[PDB]
C-alpha cells in the first residue's frame, strides 16, 4: 500500500546475511587449521 | 475452526509421526499411527460440507482397517517370538499382513481407491498435507522392516501402482485426482527399490514431496481446481502458468529437471540386482503419467484459452496472502540435478 | 501358488504332449476364474445367473486359449524336431491368439492376439533359456 | 499488523467492538426514486458510514487511484447503449448485468469489512439481493436469454451463500406514471427512452419476490413517497425496532473471524464471477484477452504491485 | 571447451538485460562472435582426439557438428525476425532463450566424453524443441505435433538409459576413450540381441528410419521456420553421432543385426523420394526429401566401413545446410502467400529473379551435383555400398534419379510458368532474406574447396 | 501354535470379511471394526498371560483404550453422515467415484 | 503416400496406443465410488496374496 | 496471418467430468463450483 | 433464434503490416528506419567481414596437426632405406613374429 523501507526488516536481513558469512569464513578457518593438524600438513 | 485449535491439531499430527519415526517398540509405533489419525480428521473437515465429510470418513475407515491389520500383525510376530523391537518380521505371512496394513497406509495399489475419492472431497491445503505428509511414517517403517519384506509382493505391488496411476490418470479432468494418480504412481516407483536399497526411497520421497508442495502451492496461488477453472490463470498470471508447466515437465521425469533424478537413480539400483524387465516396464509406464502431465500443460500455458469479462476486475487487486516457500519449492523441484551425488548424504 | 508352474515345467518340451496341455489348461482356468472374479467384485452386472455365465465364459476362454497354446507349441517342438526353440512358442502362441480371436469373433482382435501373444511366449522362453529374472533378489 | 489468524489469536477479537449501532441496513428503489436522499439522511443520523450506488466503475475508486479507468479496460460495457439499444447485438445487456452485480458484490464486502474492522455501521444502496430483478426485467422484456439468467442464478447462488444478509431493508414505493415523470424531469436523454413495461416488470419484480424472501429473515420497512421525506420517523421505526430472527444474533466470534478474513482478499471474494460457463455475451477470445491485459499493464501503476512502481513516483524500490 | 561454453550461456543475461528493440543486432553480433571462436576446433590431429579434460572432448567428427550448430543460431535469429514483429518483448526474449539453450544443449552433447552426459543432454535438448513447436506454432494441430516428437523420441530412448546403466554395471566404466580401449565381443545371445536394440533404437527414432519417421512431416511442417531449422540441419544428426559413437561396443553382431535396418533403409529411401513427387505441400516435401537423406546415412553407418563413415559425416553436414535453406525459401515464399501450398503462388521468377536464383542454387545442392560435398558423401556411401554388395547400387541409381526429378519438380512448380493472376502482395525480396540465403550458401561452395574438413576421424 | 488362538484369528479374519463385504449400514462397518479390535485383545492377553511377560500385561489396556476413542471419533463421523441424508446407508456415499 | 505412410504406419504404433491406453483408462477409472465393491475387491485380493506369494 | 488460439469448442471438450465420455459415464455430471451440494421441530399431542 | 451467431467477443484479424509502405529502403530488418540500417550493416560485418572472410582463410592455413606432410617424408625416407638393403618394401605382418607367442594345438 503506502509504506516506507522497514529498516528493521532490512537491518535484520544484512545482519543475518553478514553474520552468516563471517560464520561460515570462521568454520572454514577452523576446519582448514585442524584438517593441516590432523593429518600433520604444517 | 480456531486458529489455536488448529495449531494444536497440526502439532498433534507432527508428534504422531515423530513418535512413529523415533519409537523401537511395536506398541509405540501403533500408538503414533493412532495419534496421527486421530488428528488428522479435523484437518479434512476444515471447510465443513458433505463432500468433506464423505472424504474424511471414508480415509477414517481406511487409515482405522489399515491400523487393526497392523496391530494383528504386530500381535502375531509377538506369538511366534516374544519380541517387540522393531527389526526382522521373524515369522511368514505375519510380515505379509503388516505389508498389507503399510501399503493401505500408504495407498498403493490394489488399497488405492480412497486417495482420489479424498482428494477430491477435501480442500487444496488438506490435499497438500494428506500428498505430502502423510507417507512418512509408513515409509520409514517400511524402511526399518526392508530386509524382512518379501520381494515378489511388495514389487508386484509397487509395479500395479505404477500401472494403475498411469491410466487412472488419463482420464481425469479434476486436478485434485490428477494429484492423487500422480501420488499413486510416485509411490509405487518409491515401494520398488526398498528391497534393494532404502536411501534410493528416501530421495525419492523427498524429490517427490519437493515437486508435490510446488505443484499444490501453484495451485493454490491459482485457485483453480478443474482444467478449465485452471485455463482462466494466464490472463492473470502468466509466470504462474510457466513456473507450473515447468514443474509439470519436472514431474513427468523429464531431463535434465530435477523430477529425471530419483527414477534415474531407482533404475539404475536396479539394475546392479541384475533386474531389467521392471526398471524397462515403469519407464514406460511413466510414459502414461507424462501423458497428462503434458495435456495439462498444453491446457494451461502453451495455448491461450478463452477468458471472461468478470475476469478484467481481477486485474485490479492482488494476492494479500504470499506463500514465502513457493519460491524455493520451484527451483529444488526444477534445478538440482547437478547436485545428484549428494544422494551420498543418506537423506 | 506355484505347484501349476511345476507341474507344467517338470514335463520335457517335446514330449507328453496330453500332459502339458492339461497343465495349460489348469492354468489357464485358474487365470480365468481370477479375471472373472475381478470383473464381479468391480462390476455386478446384473444378478447370480448372469454373473455365474460370465464367470463361465471367462474361464473357458482362458482355458481354451491355454489348450491351444499348450498343444500347439509342443506339437511344433515335437515335430520341428528343434527343442529350446523360442519359434515354437510364437506359433503356438498365436494358435492361441487366433483361437482367442475365433471366441470373440473378430479379425482384427485375431491379428493383434498373434502378433501380442507370440511375441509374448517368445520372450518367455528367451528368459527361460537365459535365466533372466522377473522379480530378482536383492544382491548387494 | 495486516488481519489475520495471528491478530485473532493475541488481541484482536471483533465481538467487544459491537455496540448495537452497526446493523447493516440496505435501502432499496425503483427507478428514478429518491432512494439514495433517504439513504444518506440515515447515515448521517445514526452515525453510519453511506456507501454511494456501485457503478461501472466502482472498483477503479478504490486501486490505485480514485479515477476510473477506461470503458475498454473496466467493465466493456456502457449503461448509455443499453438504453439506447437493450435488443443490441452484441450481447451488452447481460454484460452490464454481470459486471454490475461483481461490483455490488465487491462493495457488499468492502462494506462488511468496514464493519467488523471498526464496528461502525454502513448503509447501501441495492445490494446483491435485490439486483435480480434488474435481471427478472430484462428477461421479460427479451433484451436477454434463457442461458443468461441460468449463469446469472449460478453465480449469485455461489458467491451470496457465503454472507449475513442486511439487519434491515429500508423500501421507498413509487407509483410508475410517477416515476416517469420524474425522469423527464431528470433530463437525461438516455433515460427518455425507459419504457412502462420495463419499470411495471421491475417494480412488480421487488413486491413479488424481494419482499416476501426478505420479510423471512430481514426486517423490511416499506415506505412511500410522501412517508419518506422525513427521515425522523425512517431513524424512529430503525432505533425502536430489534432484530433477533436474521442469522446476525447466532454469530459468534469464531464466525466472525472467518467472515472477516473472508471480505479481506478480494480475490477469492470475486473467485466465482470468472467461472468457466462460456456464454457469449460474456466469453472474450485469446487474442482479445491477450491485447487488453497488454493495455491494462501498460497503464502507469499497474505494471507491478502498489509499491513497486518507479514512474509513479515509489521510491526505495532496491531496498523494499 | 568452456572458451565456447561461457559465452553462449553469457547469450542469456545479455539477451534479457537488453533495450528493448536491440535484442536482434546483439543476439546476432555474438551469435556470430561466438561461431568465429568455434572454428578453432577445426584444427584436429590424425591422433587420438583433442581431449581437453575429463569431461568433455573433441574430434573431427565432433568439430564439424559444432561448427554447424554454433553457425545455425544468426540464421535462425534473422529467419525469426520476421514472423516475431508484433510480439511482445518478453516473449521475444523467451524465444531467443530457447534458442540459446538449445545451442547450449547441443554444443555440450557434442563433446559429452560420457554416455550418460550424452545422453542427459541427448535428452534435454528435445524440452526447448517442444515448446518452441507448441508455442509459436500457427496451426491447431501443433500440439499433436508437439506429442509426436516427444513421445516417438522417449519411447525411443528408455531403454536406452536401461542398457547404458547396465553396461556401466557390467564394463564398470561408460567414458567413451576406456569403451574404445577396451572394447570385447558380444557373443551372439538373445541378451546381447535385446541390447544391441535398446542401444541403436533410440539414435534410429531420431534419424529417423524409415518405419518411424511419422513425427517429422507434423513436427516439420507445424513448427515455426527456427524450429524447422534446428530439426532439419541438427537435431536429426543427433541419432548418427549416436550411432557412430555406440557401434564400437556393438561388433561383431551389427553384422547379422544389421540387416533388417539395411533393408528398410534401403527401401524407404525410394518410398519417400516417390512419396515428394506426389506432394501439395512445399514443407512436407522438404522433410521427405530430409528422410530420404537420413536414411541413406543410416546406410553408410550400418555398413561400417571407412569410407561409410567419411561420406555419412559429409552427407550430414551437406544435408543439414541445404535442408536449412530449403526451409528458409519455404518460409520466404509462405510470409507473402500466407498458404503454404505450391500450387497457389507460381511464376515466381518473373517477380522474383534473386530469389529464384537461390532456389536454383538449393535445388542443385539438394541433387547433389558435383563436385559439391552432397555428392561427396552421395559418392563414398555408394561406393562403401557397392563394395558391401554390388546389386545396391541398382536401388541407389533409383534414388538419385527420384531424388532429381522432384528437386527440379520443386524448382518447376513455383518459380517457371505463369504467375497467379490474383496474388498482389508479393513484395520484393528484403535484404534480410537474401543475406539469409547468402550465409547458407557460402559455407557450401566454400567447403567443396576443402573436404578433408568434414570426412570425419577416419580420413 | 494351539487351536484356540487359530479360532481367535479365523473370528478376526471372518470379522474383516465382514467388514469389507458391505451388505449396508455402515454402523455394521463399525461394529465390524469392534469385533476386529475385541479379537486382537483377546488373543494379545492370552498370550501375554501365557508367557508371563509382566510388564506386556499394559498393552491390552492401552490398546482398549485407544480403539475405544477410535470407535467415538467413528460415530461423531457416521451422525454427520446421517445427518445429511437421515440414514447411515453406504450407498448414499456416491457422491465421489474413481 | 496413403497406403502405408498416412494409414498402416500410422495404425501400427500410434493408434494402437492410443486405442489401448484409451480402453484402460477407461476400464480401470470408471468406478462408481461404491466402497461395497472396493473391499470386496480388497478381499479378493487379500485372500489371492495369502494364496499366492507363500 | 494470426496464430491459432483455442476457441470456446475446443475449450468445451476438457469440461467433463472425466476425459473421454462413454455411455455409462455420460451421464455423470461436474461437481458445483463450490465444493458445496444443496441440503434437499416434532410434534407432541399430550391428551386426557 | 436470438442467439446473436457470434461465440464470442472477438479482435478482427488484422491485415499484414508492410515495411515498404512507411519506410523504402526498410531491408526488412525492423520498422524503425535507425535500427533497421544499423541492423543490417551488423549482420553484413559480423557474417560477411569477420566469419566467411577471415574465418575461411584461418581454416585455409591451419598448421599440419594431421601430419600429411611428415608422413609423406617419412615413407619416402623409409622407402629410399628399403630400395638399397633390398628389403621387400612393406611386410605382410604389421607385428614382428618372434615376440608372438602361439598357443601349441596338438591336436
Ligand atoms: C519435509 C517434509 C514436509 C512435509 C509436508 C509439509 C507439511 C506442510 C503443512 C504445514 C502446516 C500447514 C501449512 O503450513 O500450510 C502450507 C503452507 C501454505 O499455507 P496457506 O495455505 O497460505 O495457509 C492456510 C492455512 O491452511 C490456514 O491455517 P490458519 O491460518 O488457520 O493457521 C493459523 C496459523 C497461525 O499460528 C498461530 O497463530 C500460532 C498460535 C500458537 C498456538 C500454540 C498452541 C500450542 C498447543 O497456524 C498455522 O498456519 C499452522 C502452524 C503449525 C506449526 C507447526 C510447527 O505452505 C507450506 O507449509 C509449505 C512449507 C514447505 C514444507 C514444510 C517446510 C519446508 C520443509
Ligand atoms: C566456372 C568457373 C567460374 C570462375 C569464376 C568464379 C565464379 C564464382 C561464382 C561463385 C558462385 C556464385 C555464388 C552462388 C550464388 C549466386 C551468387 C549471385 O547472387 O549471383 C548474382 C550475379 C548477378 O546476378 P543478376 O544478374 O543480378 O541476377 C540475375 C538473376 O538472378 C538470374 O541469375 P542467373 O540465371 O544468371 O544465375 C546465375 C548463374 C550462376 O549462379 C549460380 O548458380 C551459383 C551456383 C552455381 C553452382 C551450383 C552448385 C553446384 C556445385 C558446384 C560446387 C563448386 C564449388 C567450387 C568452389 C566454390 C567456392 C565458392 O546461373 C548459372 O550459371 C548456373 C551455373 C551452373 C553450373 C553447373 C556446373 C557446376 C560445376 C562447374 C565446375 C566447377 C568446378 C570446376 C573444377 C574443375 C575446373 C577448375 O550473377 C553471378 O554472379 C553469376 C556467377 C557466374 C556463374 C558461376 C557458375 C559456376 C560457379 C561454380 C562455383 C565456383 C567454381 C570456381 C572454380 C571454377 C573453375
Ligand atoms: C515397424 C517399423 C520398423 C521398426 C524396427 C524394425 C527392426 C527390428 C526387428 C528385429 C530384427 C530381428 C530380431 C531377432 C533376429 C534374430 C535372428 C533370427 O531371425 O534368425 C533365426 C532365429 O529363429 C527365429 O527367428 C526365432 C525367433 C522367432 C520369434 C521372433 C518374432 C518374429 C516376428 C516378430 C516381428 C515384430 C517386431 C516388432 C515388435 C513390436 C536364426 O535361428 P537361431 O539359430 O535359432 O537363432 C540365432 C540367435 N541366437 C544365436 C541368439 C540363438
Ligand atoms: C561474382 C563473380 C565472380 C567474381 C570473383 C572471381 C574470382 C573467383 C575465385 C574464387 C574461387 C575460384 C577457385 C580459386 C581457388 C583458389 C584458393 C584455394 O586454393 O584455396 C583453398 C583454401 O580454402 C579453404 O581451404 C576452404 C575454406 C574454409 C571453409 C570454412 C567455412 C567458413 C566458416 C563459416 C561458418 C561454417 C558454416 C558450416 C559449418 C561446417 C584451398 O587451399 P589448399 O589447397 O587446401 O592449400 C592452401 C595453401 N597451403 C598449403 C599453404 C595451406
Ligand atoms: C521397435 C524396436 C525394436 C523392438 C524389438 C523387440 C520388441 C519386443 C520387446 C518388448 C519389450 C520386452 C521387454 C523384456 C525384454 C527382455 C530382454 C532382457 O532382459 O535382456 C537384458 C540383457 C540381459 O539380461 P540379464 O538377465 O542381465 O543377463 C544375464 C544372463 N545373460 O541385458 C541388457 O542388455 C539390458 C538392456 C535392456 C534391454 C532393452 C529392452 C527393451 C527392448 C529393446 C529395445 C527395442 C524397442 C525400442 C522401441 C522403439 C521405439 C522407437
Ligand atoms: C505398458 C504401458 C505402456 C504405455 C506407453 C504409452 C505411450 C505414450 C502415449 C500415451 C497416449 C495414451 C493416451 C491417449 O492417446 O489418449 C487418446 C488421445 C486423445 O487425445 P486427448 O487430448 O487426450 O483428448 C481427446 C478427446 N478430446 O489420442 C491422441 O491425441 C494421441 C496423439 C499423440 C499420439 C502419441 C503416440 C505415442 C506412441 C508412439 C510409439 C511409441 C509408444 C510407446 C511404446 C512403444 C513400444 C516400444
Ligand atoms: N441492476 C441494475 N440493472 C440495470 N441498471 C441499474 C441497475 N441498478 C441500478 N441501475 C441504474 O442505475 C441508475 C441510477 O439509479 P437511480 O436510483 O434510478 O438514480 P439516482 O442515482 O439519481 O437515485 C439508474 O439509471 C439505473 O438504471
Amino acid at each position: 500500500p503506502h509504506g516506507s523501507p522497514d529498516w528493521l526488516k532490512v537491518g535484520l536481513t544484512l545482519g543475518t546475511s553478514v553474520f552468516l558469512w563471517i560464520y561460515l569464513i570462521k568454520q572454514h578457518k577452523e576446519d582448514v587449521l585442524e584438517y593441516k593438524r590432523r593429518n600433520g600438513l604444517e | 475452526m480456531n486458529p489455536i485449535i488448529y495449531t494444536t491439531l497440526i502439532m498433534t499430527v507432527m508428534s504422531g509421526t515423530m513418535l512413529v519415526m523415533i519409537s523401537s517398540h511395536w506398541l509405540l509405533i501403533w500408538i503414533g499411527f493412532e495419534m496421527n489419525l486421530l488428528a488428522m480428521i479435523p484437518v479434512l473437515m476444515k471447510n465443513f460440507n458433505p463432500r468433506a465429510t464423505e472424504a474424511a470418513t471414508k480415509y477414517f475407515l481406511t487409515q482405522a482397517t489399515a491400523s487393526m491389520m497392523l496391530m494383528m500383525a504386530i500381535i502375531i510376530n509377538l506369538l511366534y517370538s516374544g519380541q517387540w523391537t522393531i527389526t526382522k518380521m521373524f515369522n511368514p505371512v505375519a510380515m505379509t499382513m503388516m505389508t498389507m496394513a503399510l501399503a493401505m497406509k500408504l495407498g498403493l495399489s490394489p488399497f488405492h481407491f480412497w486417495v482420489p475419492e479424498v482428494t477430491q472431497g477435501i480442500s487444496l491445503q488438506a490435499g497438500l498435507l494428506l500428498l505430502t505428509w502423510q507417507k512418512l511414517a509408513p515409509l520409514s517403517v517400511l524402511c526399518q522392516i526392508s530386509q524382512s519384506i518379501n520381494p515378489n509382493l511388495m514389487l508386484t505391488m509397487a509395479m500395479l501402482s505404477i500401472l494403475i496411476g498411469g491410466w487412472g490418470g488419463l482420464n481425469q479432468t479434476q486436478l485434485r485426482k490428477i494429484m492423487a494418480y500422480s501420488s499413486i504412481a510416485h509411490m509405487g516407483w518409491m515401494t520398488a527399490v526398498l528391497p534393494y536399497n532404502t536411501t534410493m526411497t528416501i530421495l525419492n520421497l523427498l524429490i517427490y514431496i519437493t515437486m508435490t508442495l510446488a505443484m499444490f502451492m501453484l495451485l493454490i496461488h491459482s485457485s483453480a481446481t478443474t482444467t478449465l477453472s485452471l485455463s482462466h490463470t494466464w490472463n492473470k498470471m502468466p509466470v504462474i502458468t510457466s513456473l507450473m508447466m515447468v514443474t509439470l515437465l519436472s514431474m513427468g521425469g523429464l531431463p535434465p529437471l530435477s523430477g529425471f533424478m530419483p527414477k534415474w537413480m531407482i533404475i539404475q539400483e536396479m539394475t546392479k540386482n541384475e533386474s531389467i524387465i521392471m526398471p524397462t516396464l515403469m519407464a514406460m509406464t511413466a510414459l502414461l503419467n507424462l501423458y497428462f502431465y503434458m495435456r495439462l500443460a498444453y491446457s494451461s500455458s502453451l495455448t491461450m484459452f478463452p477468458s471472461t469479462n468478470n475476469m478484467k476486475m481481477k486485474w485490479q487487486f492482488e494476492h494479500t496472502k504470499q506463500m514465502k516457500l513457493l519460491p524455493t519449492m520451484i527451483v529444488l523441484s526444477t534445478l538440482v540435478l547437478p547436485m545428484t551425488p549428494a544422494l551420498s548424504s543418506l537423506n | 501358488a506355484k505347484t501349476l508352474l511345476h507341474k507344467y515345467s517338470d514335463i520335457p518340451e517335446g514330449t507328453e504332449c496330453h500332459r502339458k496341455a492339461y497343465a495349460s489348461t489348469s492354468i489357464g482356468g485358474a487365470t480365468g476364474l481370477i479375471v472373472s472374479a475381478y470383473s464381479i467384485a468391480l462390476k455386478p452386472p446384473a444378478s447370480f445367473l448372469e454373473g455365474v455365465a460370465r464367470t463361465g465364459r471367462y474361464t473357458f476362454t482362458s482355458a481354451a486359449i491355454g489348450a491351444i497354446f499348450g498343444l500347439t507349441s509342443c506339437i511344433s517342438a515335437q515335430v520341428r524336431e528343434k527343442p529350446d526353440d523360442p519359434l515354437n512358442y510364437f506359433i503356438g502362441g498365436c494358435a492361441g491368439g487366433l483361437t482367442l480371436g475365433a471366441r470373440t469373433r473378430s479379425y482384427g482382435i485375431g491379428a493383434a492376439a498373434c502378433a501380442y501373444m507370440g511375441l509374448t511366449a517368445a520372450l518367455v522362453k528367451m528368459g527361460q533359456l537365459e535365466g533372466w529374472q522377473v522379480f530378482a533378489e536383492p544382491k548387494v | 499488523l495486516q488481519y489475520g489468524p495471528l491478530a485473532f489469536v493475541l488481541g484482536e477479537r471483533t465481538t467487544r467492538k459491537l455496540t448495537e449501532t452497526s446493523k447493516v441496513i440496505t435501502v432499496d428503489g425503483n427507478i428514478c426514486s429518491g432512494k439514495g436522499r433517504l439513504a444518506r439522511e440515515i447515515a448521517e443520523k445514526l452515525g453510519l458510514r453511506h456507501f454511494p450506488e456501485a457503478g461501472i466503475h466502482y472498483a477503479d475508486s478504490t486501486t490505485g487511484d480514485g479515477k476510473p479507468l477506461d470503458v475498454q479496460l473496466s467493465g466493456n460495457c456502457s449503461l448509455e447503449k443499453f438504453y439506447d439499444d437493450p435488443k443490441s447485438n452484441d450481447g451488452n445487456s447481460y454484460r452490464l448485468q454481470s459486471w454490475l452485480y461483481a461490483s455490488r458484490l465487491l462493495q457488499y464486502a468492502d462494506a462488511l469489512e468496514h464493519l467488523l474492522s471498526t464496528g461502525q455501521g454502513v448503509v447501501l444502496e441495492r445490494s446483491i439481493y435485490s439486483d435480480f430483478v434488474f435481471l427478472e426485467a430484462m428477461y421479460r422484456q427479451g433484451f436477454i436469454r434463457k442461458q443468461c439468467v441460468e449463469h446469472y442464478n449460478e453465480v449469485k447462488k455461489v458467491t451470496a451463500c457465503e454472507y449475513l444478509p442486511p439487519h434491515v431493508v429500508v423500501y421507498v414505493d413509487v407509483p410508475v406514471p410517477e416515476i416517469q415523470s420524474r425522469i423527464q424531469k431528470k433530463g437525461n436523454p438516455h433515460e427518455m427512452k425507459i419504457t412502462a413495461a420495463y419499470l411495471q416488470d421491475i417494480e412488480n419484480a421487488y413486491k413479488k419476490t424481494f419482499l416476501p424472501e426478505m420479510s423471512e429473515k430481514c426486517e423490511v420497512l416499506q415506505y412511500s413517497a410522501r412517508e419518506a421525506e422525513d427521515a425522523e420517523k425512517v431513524v424512529e421505526d430503525i432505533e425502536y425496532l430489534k432484530c433477533d430472527k436474521g442469522p446476525w444474533p447466532d454469530q459468534d466470534d469464531r464466525t466472525f473471524h472467518r467472515l472477516r478474513m473472508l471480505v479481506q482478499n478480494k480475490l477469492e471474494v470475486l473467485n466465482y464471477t470468472t467461472i468457466p460457463v462460456y456464454l457469449p455475451e460474456i466469453t472474450i477470445g485469446a487474442h482479445q484477452s491477450d491485447r487488453v491485459f497488454q493495455k491494462f499493464t501498460e497503464l502507469p501503476g499497474r505494471k507491478y504491485s502498489p509499491g513497486y512502481n518507479e514512474d509513479v513516483g515509489d521510491k526505495w524500490i532496491w531496498l523494499k | 571447451m568452456l572458451k565456447i561454453i561461457i559465452p553462449t550461456t553469457m547469450l542469456l543475461p545479455m539477451t534479457w538485460m537488453s533495450k528493448h528493440n536491440m535484442i536482434w543486432i546483439n543476439a546476432t553480433v555474438h551469435s556470430l562472435l561466438i561461431s568465429l571462436i568455434s572454428l578453432s576446433l577445426l584444427n584436429q590431429l590424425g591422433e587420438n582426439s583433442l581431449n581437453f579434460s575429463l569431461t568433455f572432448f573433441s574430434d573431427s567428427l565432433s568439430a564439424p557438428l559444432l561448427v554447424l550448430t554454433t553457425w545455425l543460431l544468426p540464421l535462425m535469429l534473422m529467419a525469426s525476425q520476421s514472423h516475431l514483429s508484433k510480439e511482445t518483448t518478453t516473449r521475444k526474449k523467451l524465444y531467443i532463450t530457447m534458442l540459446i539453450l538449445l545451442q547450449l544443449f547441443l554444443i555440450m552433447t557434442f563433446t559429452a566424453t560420457e554416455l550418460i552426459l550424452f545422453y542427459i543432454l541427448f535428452e534435454a535438448t528435445l524440452v526447448p524443441t517442444l515448446i518452441i513447436i507448441t508455442r509459436w506454432g500457427n496451426q491447431t494441430e501443433r500440439l499433436n505435433a508437439g506429442l509426436y516428437f516427444l513421445f516417438y523420441t522417449l519411447a525411443g530412448s528408455l531403454p536406452l538409459l536401461v542398457a547404458l546403466v547396465y553396461i556401466q554395471n557390467t564394463t564398470g566404466s561408460l567414458n567413451f576413450l576406456i569403451i574404445h580401449y577396451w572394447s570385447h565381443p558380444l557373443s551372439n545371445s538373445w541378451s546381447n540381441i535385446f541390447m544391441w536394440l535398446a542401444c541403436i533404437m533410440a539414435f534410429m527414432v531420431k534419424m529417423p528410419l524409415y518405419g518411424l519417421h511419422l513425427w517429422l512431416p507434423k513436427a516439420h511442417v507445424e513448427a515455426p521456420i527456427a524450429g524447422s531449422m534446428v530439426l532439419a540441419a541438427v537435431l536429426l544428426k543427433l541419432g548418427g553421432y549416436g550411432m557412430m559413437r555406440i557401434t564400437t561396443i556393438l561388433n561383431p553382431l551389427t553384422n547379422y543385426m544389421a540387416y533388417p535396418f539395411l533393408m528398410l533403409s534401403m527401401w524407404g529411401m525410394i518410398m519417400t523420394s516417390s512419396i515428394c513427387l506426389r506432394q501439395t505441400d512445399l514443407k512436407s516435401l522438404i522433410a521427405y526429401s530430409s528422410v530420404s537423406h537420413m536414411a541413406l546415412v543410416i546406410v553408410a553407418i550400418m555398413i561400417q566401413t571407412p569410407w561409410s563413415f567419411m561420406g555419412a559425416t559429409a552427407l550430414m553436414i551437406a544435408h543439414g545446410l541445404t535442408s536449412s535453406m530449403l526451409f528458409c525459401l519455404a518460409n520466404t515464399n509462405y510470409e507473402r502467400v500466407h498458404s503454404r501450398t505450391m500450387i497457389l503462388a507460381r511464376g515466381l521468377q518473373t517477380l522474383l529473379p534473386l530469389m529464384a536464383t537461390w532456389w536454383l542454387v538449393a535445388s542443385l545442392t539438394n541433387l547433389a551435383l558435383p563436385p559439391s560435398i552432397n555428392l561427396i558423401g552421395e559418392l563414398f556411401i555408394i561406393t562403401a555400398s557397392f563394395s558391401w554388395s554390388n546389386i545396391t547400387i541398382i536401388l541407389m541409381g533409383m534414388n538419385m534419379m527420384i531424388t532429381a526429378l522432384y528437386s527440379l519438380y520443386m524448382l518447376i512448380t513455383t518459380q517457371r510458368g505463369k504467375y497467379t493472376h490474383h496474388i498482389n502482395n508479393i513484395k520484393p525480396s528484403f535484404t534480410r532474406e537474401n543475406a539469409l540465403m547468402a550465409l547458407h550458401i557460402l559455407p557450401l561452395l566454400l567447403l567443396t574447396l576443402n573436404p578433408k574438413m568434414i570426412l570425419g576421424p577416419l580420413y | 501354535m494351539p487351536l484356540v488362538y487359530m479360532n481367535i484369528i479365523m473370528a478376526f479374519a471372518i470379522a474383516l470379511a465382514g467388514l469389507l463385504m458391505y451388505r449396508s449400514h455402515l454402523m455394521s462397518s463399525l461394529l465390524c471394526l469392534e469385533g476386529m479390535m475385541l479379537s486382537l485383545f483377546i488373543m494379545s492377553t492370552l498370550i501375554i498371560l501365557n508367557t508371563h511377560f509382566t510388564l506386556a500385561n499394559m498393552m491390552p489396556i492401552i490398546l482398549l483404550v485407544f480403539a475405544a476413542c477410535e470407535a467415538a471419533l467413528g460415530l461423531s463421523l457416521l451422525v454427520m453422515v446421517s445427518n445429511t441424508y437421515g440414514t447411515d446407508y453406504v450407498q448414499n456415499l456416491n457422491l465421489l467415484q474413481c | 503416400s496413403s497406403l502405408l505412410d498416412l494409414i498402416w504406419l500410422e495404425t501400427i504404433l500410434p493408434k494402437t496406443t492410443s486405442f489401448i491406453q484409451m480402453k484402460m483408462s477407461i476400464m480401470v477409472s470408471n468406478q462408481k465410488g461404491l466402497i461395497k465393491l472396493y473391499f470386496l475387491s480388497f478381499l479378493i485380493t487379500i485372500m489371492i496374496s495369502m494364496t499366492l506369494f507363500n | 496471418a494470426r496464430q491459432w488460439q483455442p476457441d470456446v469448442e475446443w475449450a468445451e471438450q476438457f469440461g467433463g467430468a472425466v476425459m473421454y465420455p462413454t455411455k455409462e459415464t455420460a451421464h455423470w455430471k461436474p461437481p458445483p463450483w463450490n465444493d458445496v451440494d444443496p441440503p434437499k421441530n416434532l410434534t407432541l399431542n399430550f391428551g386426557p | 433464434p436470438p442467439e446473436p451467431t457470434i461465440r464470442l467477443q472477438e479482435d478482427p484479424d488484422p491485415e499484414d503490416e508492410n515495411l515498404y509502405e512507411k519506410n523504402p529502403d526498410s531491408h526488412g530488418y525492423d520498422k524503425d528506419p535507425i535500427v533497421d540500417l544499423w541492423n543490417m550493416r551488423v549482420v553484413f560485418f559480423f557474417g560477411f567481414s569477420i566469419v566467411l572472410v577471415l574465418g575461411s582463410t584461418f581454416v585455409a592455413y591451419l598448421p599440419d596437426y594431421r601430419m600429411q606432410e611428415w608422413a609423406r617424408r617419412e615413407a619416402e625416407r623409409l622407402v629410399k632405406y628399403r630400395e638399397a638393403n633390398g628389403l621387400p618394401l612393406m611386410e605382410s605382418n604389421c607385428f614382428d613374429p618372434n615376440k608372438i607367442q602361439l598357443p601349441e594345438d596338438e591336436d
